[PDB]
């Protein structure tokens, strides 16, 4: 659940 | 089995799930795979061509095929960026 | 059956 | 979250659990980490300096510290060898 | 548990 959070605040 | 072993098996099983007996991923396999496993990641990129940006530098040779090791470098890149984020902030 | 340690070859993503 | 997100997190958290607050691994941490996470793997190396030899491969900057990216390189090497064996004998 | 099995059959170098 913390990985999922971070993945959505992240870009190429 | 340890947690890491389960993690490793999961990555291994996820690759084969979306690559099939062909034993590799095409752009489309990759795109489905990202859609099923990393949906919030894709939606946060407002670009209908993220899978294309990503496919591009996985496919160093331009054969449209992404094997397991290359697949692992994708997961590696994400997890690394998450960790960096995590270190700067969440603790 | 041999294990080598890959020096990747890692795609990068940002912020943060 | 997805299967992949779960697996990724356990990889992230495993690092930090053994790296502690200093945020990196010493050869001691690495050795403990593989003892707990891959005991069957160590128990099959005839070599007694095998951890030391993995440390040498990981420690590119020769500063005795192993960070997350190096850690992931380890897991990479392990997971890719598993998958290789998997394809040959098991799939 | 298949990873666990495979690991015990691997070696270094």
């Amino acid at each position: 659940s913390t990985v999922h959070e971070i993945l959505s605040k992240l870009s190429l | 089995p340890s947690q890491m072993e389960h993690a490793m098996e999961t990555m291994m099983f996820t690759f084969h799930k979306f690559a099939g007996d062909k034993g590799y991923l095409t752009k489309e396999d990759l795109r489905v795979l990202m859609e099923k496993e990393f949906p919030g990641f894709l939606e946060n990129q407002k670009d209908p061509l993220a899978v294309d940006k990503i496919m591009k530098d996985l496919d160093q040779c331009r054969d449209g095929k992404v094997g397991f090791q290359s697949f692992f470098s994708l997961i590696a890149g994400l997890t690394i960026a998450c960790n960096d984020y995590f270190v700067v902030h969440m603790k | 059956g041999k294990v080598t340690f890959p020096k990747m070859k890692i795609p990068k993503f940002t912020f943060s």
